[PDB]
């Protein structure tokens, strides 16, 4: 892909690069073939935490919840999935979004 | 010394130090210890005490545990040595620890560990690294028949000798006469001669903190050791015990009660492990499967024990299994074991690890002492309490009704001398009547209801009188499945009568009111695990304390009541509580049966009817 984006690097003044998922710096100089001259990170302070990233690797039967091929027929997985929605639409407000991993596994879910 | 009013006067050989508070151990020099619970270390103390001390009561807020020479060596399979143990007793006991106790501890730590059996190419050897040792036991008479000679009478010659497997049972006692018990060390990572099975955890299981504690307090330094593990009922100790045998990875075999057993087993190996249907085969009398690759056999110890011929296909399959060299065995409800004949079947299997589980290990024929060699010390107890409040089980409410007997069973109770007697006091009208109301409330409440009686003839007659399903002897299979199946799914019966036959020739479905109306005559443990058997843990009465309900008919002025004091004493011991009910609240109100006097006396005819046959 760097091709498509090469004679932009050689022939423009400077190239702006910024995005909101850059977490590694050094794959995308890779990935373009290039070498930006500023890599920088700018760090996020808040006054009032308005994020609260959570991790439920576990089920209500303690079921270890995986994404894996193999594991995307598993009918606990998708019953536990099941529960999980059902708990936050009954506790957390109007707006719930959910993202699967393909269109066949979020049809044999649903 | 003995005071006066009987207490031990223990305070001289107790010397007592200014940590009070902090320590909350007492250690007194007959091999008692006393804990407090409400100690801020008692969580520590707790763990020390479980790991060394077996316990004795477990009460809400003191309590007793015991050292013996068979937790001691337990202890000592887990890796701990005599110093570190002193240092941690002597950190936690208030007062001193005696000389006596001391020098108990060092004389049982040093003799552990010496002797070692090895079961290889199906020969037994004793080795050990102190030929002196093996030099002096060979004096021993009883060594010197249990040790395997030629075929000429000459004795065969860390230098090891095969010993006579009749006689490994033998051994195992005169090792405590010599004061050299045996090491059940398994090579569970060195292990050649079998190969490991295509069976592993699926992720679907989840061990409980505890069951995890006690799976790796047995895989000392990560090497199954043969013991004994005691879960209460409904506690996953099915679960456990396929968890133990996917770690092991070996052949494996398990042993049950009856073909009911054989299938519960079955189904949560299918649940649980990753092994392979064909590499699963039922040795019973009715479903048989052929031996050839057979990974795990699940049996009964009577198929196994079975003196009578065989047939020719079951011993072709006992021949097989003596053949086969098995790595693990699993040995369900070993209360029964101390029988005679079950013993046999340990001499006739030979197994390199062997697991013991049940819910209860006090016989009430005593014969446990054996059972500490048969396969070994209890490895781990968990508290019913304990789990209890984690919410693993449901917190039991237990209740004594003592029913008055009527005076013309009394005076007949009181005439009747000889065995006769039970049918007098197990079919009280006025117990039926406690029964029906009791009945009759838990059906307005909507609660499932198991009435176990022991006598066939006092079960039949209460169960056709109420119009409810009655299981007895015969219980042809297929009508006691179909009742099974009516008390879990029709909401019109909840009240199903069992005969003794409920203990665990069948499984129990889950229930939340339990009536034991007759007894065996004193079985401390064997109601004992039926109740934990009974009730399970029920979702939306987590937060009451009072979610599973228990109540003991007993007849008042009886015998049963010694009987019924007699079997509490274990439950007592695990901190249940049992409050006596004399006065029934809304009996006066509801209509019951016998209402009239001369109903009872109608009964009483009945009852004098079935004369000392029945």
């Amino acid at each position: 892909a760097s091709l498509a984006i090469k004679p932009v690097f050689e022939r423009f003044q400077s190239v702006i690069i910024t995005s909101g998922t850059l977490s590694p710096l050094d794959i995308y100089p890779k990935i373009l073939d290039f070498h930006p001259v500023t890599m920088a990170t700018f760090t996020m302070t808040l006054a009032r935490v308005c994020l609260c990233p959570m991790i439920i690797g576990r089920g209500n039967d303690q079921v270890a919840i995986s994404s894996k091929f193999e594991t995307r027929e598993d009918i606990a997985v998708i019953r536990n999935y099941g529960n999980l929605l059902l708990e936050m639409s009954a506790v957390v407000p109007d707006g719930i979004v959910a993202f699967f991993t393909s269109y066949q596994y979020m049809e044999s879910t649903v | 010394k003995v005071d006066e009013y009987g207490a031990k006067d223990y305070r001289l050989q107790m010397p007592l130090k200014d940590d009070h508070t902090s320590r909350p151990l007492w250690v007194a020099p007959d091999g008692h210890i006393f804990l407090e619970a409400f100690s801020p270390v008692y969580k520590y103390a707790q763990d020390f005490l479980v790991a060394i001390a077996e316990p004795v009561c477990r009460p809400t807020h003191v309590h007793e545990y015991k050292l013996t020479a068979y937790s001691l060596y337990a202890a000592v399979s887990v890796g701990l040595q005599t110093s570190d143990i002193t240092e941690y007793l002597r950190k936690l006991s208030k007062t001193g620890v005696p000389d006596g106790i001391m020098q108990f501890i060092k004389l049982c730590t040093v003799s552990y560990g010496k002797v070692k059996l090895v079961l290889k190419h199906n020969r037994y050897f004793v080795e050990s690294c102190h030929p002196d040792v093996i030099q002096h036991l060979l004096q021993d008479p009883v060594i010197r028949e249990c040790r395997l000679r030629n075929s000429e009478g000459e004795a065969t010659e860390t230098v090891s000798f095969e010993v006579k497997q009749e006689m490994i049972e033998e051994l195992q006692k005169r090792c405590i006469h010599l004061e050299y018990p045996l090491l059940a060390e398994y090579d569970f990572r060195n292990d050649s001669v079998n190969p490991d099975i295509n069976i592993d955890l699926k992720p679907t299981a989840v061990l409980r903190p505890y069951q995890e504690k006690s799976l790796r307090k047995m895989f000392g330094n990560g090497r199954a050791r043969s013991g004994v593990i005691v879960l209460p009922c409904g506690a996953g100790k099915s679960l456990v015990g396929v968890t133990a045998a996917c770690t092991v990875r070996k052949r494996c075999l398990v042993l049950g009660n009856s073909a009911v057993s054989v299938e519960q087993w079955k189904a949560q190996f299918k649940m649980w492990s990753t092994i392979d249907d064909s590499q699963i085969c039922r040795f019973t009398s009715d479903a048989k499967d052929k031996p050839i690759g057979c990974s795990v056999a699940i049996s009964t110890y009577s198929m196994l024990g079975h003196t009578t011929k065989r047939s020719w296909e079951a011993e072709r399959v006992m021949e097989w299994l003596k053949t086969q060299e098995w790595g693990l065995m699993i040995l369900d409800e070993v209360h029964t074991i101390p029988a005679k004949m079950f013993r046999r079947v340990l001499t006739i299997v030979q197994a390199h690890c062997k697991l013991g589980l049940t819910a209860t290990l006090v016989r009430e024929d005593d014969k446990i002492v054996d059972l500490n060699f048969l396969i070994g010390p209890k490895l781990y107890e968990a508290n019913w309490m304990e789990l209890q409040n984690n919410g693993y089980i449901a917190k039991v409410q237990c209740a004594e009704v003592w029913c008055p007997m009527s005076p013309e069973f009394y005076r007949e109770y009181v005439a009747i001398k000889t065995k006769k007697r039970i049918l007098l006091y197990t079919m009280n009208p006025n117990k039926f009547r406690a029964c029906q109301f009791l009945i009759k409330f838990h059906e307005r409440r909507n609660d499932k209801i198991i009435v176990f009686a022991d006598n066939v003839f006092a079960l039949k007659e209460y169960a056709i009188r109420l119009n409810k399903p009655y299981i007895y002897g015969p219980t042809s299979q297929g009508e006691r499945m179909q009742i099974l199946q009516n008390f879990k799914h029709n909401p019109k019966i909840n009240t199903i009568f069992i005969s003794k036959v409920g203990d665990t020739s069948f499984d129990l479905p889950e229930a939340n009111v339990l009536i034991q109306i007759s007894s065996h005559g004193g079985s401390r443990r064997q109601e004992a695990q039926r109740l934990g058997r009974v009730l399970r843990a029920k979702k939306g009465m987590v937060a009451e304390e009072y979610n599973a309900f228990f109540y003991s008919l007993v007849s008042q002025d009886t015998q049963e009541m010694a009987y019924s004091t007699k079997r509490q004493r274990f439950l007592v011991d695990q901190g249940y509580s049992f409050k006596v009910i004399t006065k029934l609240a809304g009996m006066e109100e509801e209509d019951l049966a016998f209402s009239t006097k001369e109903e009872q006396q109608q009964l009483l005819q009945k009852v004098l009817a079935a004369t000392d046959l029945d």
